[PDB]
Formats: C-alpha cells, structure tokens, sequence
C-alpha cells in the first residue's frame, strides 16, 4: 500500500511531465515543454536534466508539490525511475540526475531545522574551501572468490558495506567482500563548505558554516569566495566527534527477545550532524547592446563615467579616475622571452582623516564583483595568503581561499597599510613583485598565482601634513613596497567657505531621505555591463606617435631634475613604464584602439598633479 | 629481462583539473609543475618466500602493481610454516 501510494505518486508525476507543462499560446515557446528538454539533452547526450519547480507547484494545486517537497527523500527513487520510464518510452550507460530550481522561498542557514530534514529546501550562502573531485561507488560489483564475483548491486545509502544477499555460494553467508575496482559505476564528487552570508548574521552570534556535498554534473559549478543559491536534497551525515556534548544520547542496543538462549550485545551509538547536499547550484547574487553602442558613440561618456562614479563622495575628481582606472587594466601580457610586463595598476590614497577616503573603498567593495575588503591591521597574517588547509582528511592539501587571493584579476581594498607592521607587508610585496604567491608549510609545497590590483588607504604619521615634509618621509611604509604603488593621489582638506557650505549642504542632504534624488548620469547596474564590455578589448598601440611619448617622459624628468628638493622620486623609469599601463587604461575607458597622443597627454597631466601635490 | 614502453603522443591533453571517473583506468596524458617529491624506494618486482617449516625456496612469483598477494597455498603444507619474504634472490625496482 505504501508501495502502492508511493507508486501512485510516481504515476502522478510522470503524468505531470508528460502532460502539458506549458500554457503559453500563439508566439512561443508553444507547449510542451519538458519533452523539448529531454530532446535538447538528447542532442549532446550528457544525461542530466533541469526542470522548474514553479510549474509543478501550480499544476496540481500543489498536493503533488507538497507531496514532493515534504517526503522528497522518500520520493527520489520513484521520480528518477519514472524519468527512466519516459526515456525508455520515447528515447533509445544509464545515469540520471534530476534537479529542480526556482523555489518560491529562501531559508537562511541559521533558520535550518530538523523538521525540514530529508526534504528539499533552499539555502544561499558564501562558498568556502572547495575540494578536489573524487569518485564514489553507489553501484559496485563485489563478491568473494567463492564461488563467483561480478555480482553488481546495492551499497545505495552511505555505508559503504556490503553485498546484501545470495552469498557466497556455495559457502552461503554472511562472509564479506571482495571488491573489484575493475567493475563498478562511479560519479563525481567534490565537497564544498558553505558559510553564512556576511551581511545577514545576528549579533553577535558570528557566522557558522555548514557543509554541502556536490554530486552530479552540478560538480565544479560552485566557486570559492562567492554567493550562491542551492536547492535542497538535504539529508544527514553521522559524527563520531560529539561526546561530552552532553547527552542524553540515543543508542542502537538490539532487541534479542526473539530466538532463544542456549553476537553479544552489539551496541552502536547513533549521533548525526546535519549537512546540506546539493542537486542544483547557481551563482545568482541584443536589446542591451544598443545601449552599449549608445555609450560608445557619445563623446562625453568618459566625463559621465568620472562624474558618476562615487555619488556619496563629494568631488576631488582625482580619485574618481584613480578608482576607475584600476577596474580597467593594461595588456598585462607578453613581451616574453622572457619576463612578462605589468600590467594592472596600483593606488594608495593618503590624507588627514575625516576626508572620507574610506567611502571610496566601501564603494568599490560595493560596486565591483571579485573584491575583498579588509581593515587590516587585522589581516592578520594569512589572511592575504593560503593556510594551506591540512588535514582534510583523506590526503588533505586542500587550499583555503583566502582574503587577497580569492579576489583575483580584481581590486583588493586594504585600509591602513600603516597598521599592519612588517610581517604581512613583505608578503604583499611578494605579491606585487614576483606576481606569484609561494606557499610551503610543514607539508606539501606549493605555488598559487594571484594577479591583483591593490587599493590601499594609508594614514600619515601624524594623520596630517607635514606639507613641508617629503611624502617619502610621510607615508611611513618601506621603500620597496612604496615604489610599486603608482601613484598616490594624496588628498588634504582645507577650509573654504564655498566648499564648506557645499559639504554641510551635501551631507545633510545625504542624511535626508528627501531629497535622495541626487543621481549619477549612469546607473550603478549598467556601468558594470559597460565596463565588462570595455574589458574585452585588447588595446595595442603600434602607432608611431608613441615616439612623442618619449619626449613626454623626457619633458617630465628635466624640469623635475632641479631641484632635487622637488617631489622626486627621480623620476624613475618605472614611471615611464607606468605611463604605458595608464595609457592602455584610458584606451579601455574610451573603447578606442591604438589610442591617441591626446589620451596619453591626459594620463600625463594626471601623473603631473599627482606629483605637484607632493611638491609644496 | 624486460622492456616496457613509454608511448609518445595522445591528445586529449587534459590539462590537469578536468578529469572525471570516465577517465580512470583509461590512458590519459597530463601536464603540470613538479612540486616536492619523495626519495627513491624499492618495489617488490619478483616476490619470493623462504617459508619456515617447509624448507625452501618456493621460487619467484610476480607481484605486483599494487597488490602483492595472497600467496595462498604451496610447497608442503602451505602452512603453518607459511611464507616470509627474504632479502636474497628477490629483485627490486625503483619507485617514486
Ligand atoms: N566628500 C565626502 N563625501 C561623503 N562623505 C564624507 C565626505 N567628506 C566627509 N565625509 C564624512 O566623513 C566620514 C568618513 O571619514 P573618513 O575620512 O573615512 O575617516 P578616516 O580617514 O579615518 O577613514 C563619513 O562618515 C562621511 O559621512
């Protein structure tokens, strides 16, 4: 009957997907749908499917929907067997995986209970520590020598033992083993440990991770250091480590009241911990190209970019460009044989506090994807590098994300270089010099690439100028890391009644719900797709107007040679080398290829004011 | 006594990261950077057993990569004077 009722749920679902899945009429997407899905999957014959939940919830009034959700672990077998049925019917090596998506609801990891156990659910969080993909049995051919092997079955649920029955023969048993690795079916898998989304956690409860195992072609879909959304397949894993928890803890002591006395006691504690599982993994969290064109056409969209960057911040116009030109980087490629050029860019904002230098930062971690924000002094160490994680268990050498490196080909933002002392700064130097992060700790040696831009905000020795002092002496970070940051864009705020009035006005404006009507010419959402478009260019200047650049380099150092009591610097050749990446940056900005001598002049003047601010 | 072959060129060229259970037991070429590696060790090659009570030598067998088992029944007996590998007349091959 339970077999019969369950089987009824089978037939009901099978009828569902065979019954019309689509009400869309006329222009479409006209019916069916899912048949089209089976067939589109039959195109490349990779044997897994995606079918939406919402439809299924709507059709039957939900009796079937609820019947699936609540008892879902009960109802797996009927479902994939049903899919196998339809496949057998309409279609001609059998591995099938069914994953719903688009649930009506989202549940926080902290809101997970045991009443939703074994039942499909939705959980969104920040992925951490992915783990290399390892095979799994679930179908194995294992038997004794006597009298024959090749029996292939069982080990369904995680055990992993053993053959169920019809041993040996003729030694009939009981017994055990032997397992073949020559005959069995394997799938996947990779484990990932997901964390609660940073923004959500209840004070001061602090985040708590849970573990989600990835089987299915859903493998590798997850990404380290990313928000993701999962659908349930929820289950349980047993845990030895809970003892002295305290109790009272349940046990297995068997009931022997059958049979008769003429095995022993056989007691095994059962202590489980909840760990989520995943069938479906998404990274959530033509008409537009017309807009993109509309952006590249206009002659002002540069200026639009600049003015529209950081609404919260008021003016300065320097650090606007300073922020954007990191998002759009140079060629960072070639020149071989040999050692590779840089490429990317760096900036360190310096100034008397209250200058809202931090607002930029928060705006960058807000705006651009692949951006990590730390306040270090508390880095603390690694932090910006990898642990590496050991053990796992089962071989370990699994690597933590983490901090700096988990943001890669991107903009990492650090407050206060001046607080982190010696230890880590050296590591950062190792990142911005050798470009690679070499990691060896008490175990497996390693090399892990991080190619990144580093935006820092560094407070002066006394938090002030010191206009008369050399900037070299003011910032108070060591020479080698200093010379790799080009360039600083120092800000100091001084009292001007017009500007003062404008500040008070603007700030009071901000703290007013009205008017919040202050708006940038570009919306924060579109500026991303614009930028990502502008990233796909490979700006290259063959143009012989590059000759001009030389004299420009040349024009720059001469007047700055005498006196030496000017802002020098030198001006270092690395600044010639810097003008390049700056140029290419502006090329990225304006979509123009081979650029102009004019844009070169813009990058130039930019560096110039960045110098003069150092003069006094 | 033996020449085993290295083959040459079979793309594929699975870089490293992308491999699945479909690829195991099947020939696969791979590229990547050598990291720290263990020293050189001997491997059993031809395995031989002096037994105990049943005298000697029980002769060379081939095992294995990597099993080396089970040496079930031989030579008088087969028990209880059962098998212990010896240093002499067992040949080894390097392993890393
Ligand atoms: N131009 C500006 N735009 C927005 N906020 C500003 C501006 N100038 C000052 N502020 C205010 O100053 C505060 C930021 O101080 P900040 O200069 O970041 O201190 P610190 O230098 O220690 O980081 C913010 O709370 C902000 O309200």
């Amino acid at each position: 009957v339970d077999d019969v009722t369950g089987e009824k749920v089978r037939e009901a679902f099978e009828q569902f997907l065979e019954d019309f899945s689509v009400q869309s009429t006329d222009t479409g997407e006209v019916e069916k749908v899912y048949r089209a899905q089976i067939e589109f999957m039959k195109i490349y014959d990779l044997n897994t499917i995606y079918i939406d939940y919402q439809h299924l919830s709507m059709r039957e009034n939900g009796a079937l929907a609820m019947a699936i959700s609540e008892q879902y672990y009960r109802f797996l077998p009927f479902l994939q067997k049903g899919l196998r049925r339809v496949v057998r019917k309409y279609a001609p090596e059998r591995v099938f995986q069914i994953s719903f998506f688009n649930l009506p609801t989202v549940h926080r990891i902290r809101d997970i209970r045991s009443e939703k156990i074994g039942s499909l659910l939705s959980i969104s969080g920040t992925v951490t520590r992915t783990s290399e993909v390892r095979p799994e049995l679930y179908k194995a051919s294992f038997t004794c020598d006597m009298c024959r092997a090749i029996v292939d079955n069982v080990e369904q649920s995680f055990k992993y033992t053993e053959p169920t029955f019809c041993p040996n023969p003729s030694c009939e048993n009981r017994a055990f083993w032997t397992l073949n690795v020559t005959r069995s079916r394997f799938l996947d898998w990779q484990k990932v440990r997901i964390q609660e989304n940073a923004n959500e956690i209840p004070t001061g409860s602090m985040p708590r991770t849970l573990d989600v195992i990835l089987r299915g072609d859903s493998v590798e879909r997850a990404k380290p250091g990313d928000r993701c959304k999962f659908t349930g397949v929820e289950i349980v894993v047993p845990d030895v480590t809970q003892l002295g928890l305290p109790g009272v803890k349940p046990s297995s002591t068997l009931d022997t009241r059958g049979i008769s006395k003429t095995r022993s006691l056989g007691v095994r504690d059962l202590t489980y911990k909840i760990s989520f599982l995943a069938c479906h993994v998404i990274s959530i969290g033509s008409d537009e190209i017309n807009e993109l064109k509309e952006m590249v056409k206009d002659e002002h969209i540069y200026d639009k970019l600049v003015r529209s960057i950081a609404p919260a911040v008021f003016g300065h116009e320097a650090v606007k460009k300073g922020i954007l030109l990191q998002m759009l980087g140079g060629v960072h490629k070639s020149t071989v044989e040999g050692i590779k050029l840089r490429g990317d860019i760096n900036i360190c904002v310096v100034g008397d506090p209250s200058t809202s230098k931090s607002q930029f930062l928060k705006y960058v971690v807000g705006f651009a994807p692949r951006s990590v924000y730390t306040s270090g002094k508390a880095s603390s160490a690694a932090g910006l590098t990898a642990a590496v994680v050991r053990d796992e268990e089962g071989g370990d050498y699994t690597i933590e994300a983490g901090a700096l490196m988990l943001a890669d080909n991107g903009i990492c933002c650090i407050d206060e270089f001046d607080k982190m002392d010696i230890s880590d700064q050296v590591a950062i130097h190792e990142a911005m010099e050798q470009q690679t992060i070499s990691i060896a700790k008490a175990g497996i040696h390693a090399t892990l690439n991080a190619r990144t831009s580093i935006l820092a905000a560094a407070n002066p020795v006394g938090g002030r100028y010191n206009r008369k002092l050399s900037l070299r002496g003011n910032l108070n970070m060591t020479a080698p890391i200093m010379s790799r940051f080009d360039l600083f864009f120092v800000i100091l705020d001084d009292c001007n009644e017009k500007i003062d009035t404008e500040l008070a006005s603007h700030i009071v404006d901000l703290h007013m719900k009205r008017d919040e009507a202050i708006e940038p010419p570009f919306s924060a959402e579109q500026l991303r797709r614009y930028i990502k478009y502008a990233r796909t260019f490979k700006p290259i200047l063959t143009k012989e107007a590059r000759s001009y650049l030389v004299e420009k380099y040349k024009e720059l150092r001469k007047d700055d040679a005498q006196g030496f009591s000017r802002s020098s610097y030198r001006i270092t050749v690395r600044q010639l080398e810097s003008m390049i990446r700056l140029s290419e940056a502006i090329a990225r900005a304006n979509c123009v290829d081979e650029i102009t001598p004019s844009f070169i002049a813009e990058a130039y003047d930019l560096l110039r004011q960045s110098i003069i601010r150092v003069d006094v | 006594s033996e020449i085993h072959v290295r083959i040459s060129d079979f793309p594929t060229i699975y870089s490293l990261r992308e491999l699945r259970e479909s690829n195991l037991s099947s020939l696969v070429r791979v590229t990547g950077v050598v990291t720290r590696r263990t020293g050189v060790f001997p491997q059993l090659k031809y395995v031989k057993f002096n037994c105990l009570k049943c005298g000697s030598i029980l002769g060379p067998f081939f095992q294995d990569s990597n099993e080396e088992i089970r040496i079930s029944f031989c030579t008088n007996c087969k028990s209880k004077g059962p098998f212990r590998v010896n240093g002499e007349k067992t040949v080894y091959r390097n392993y890393q």
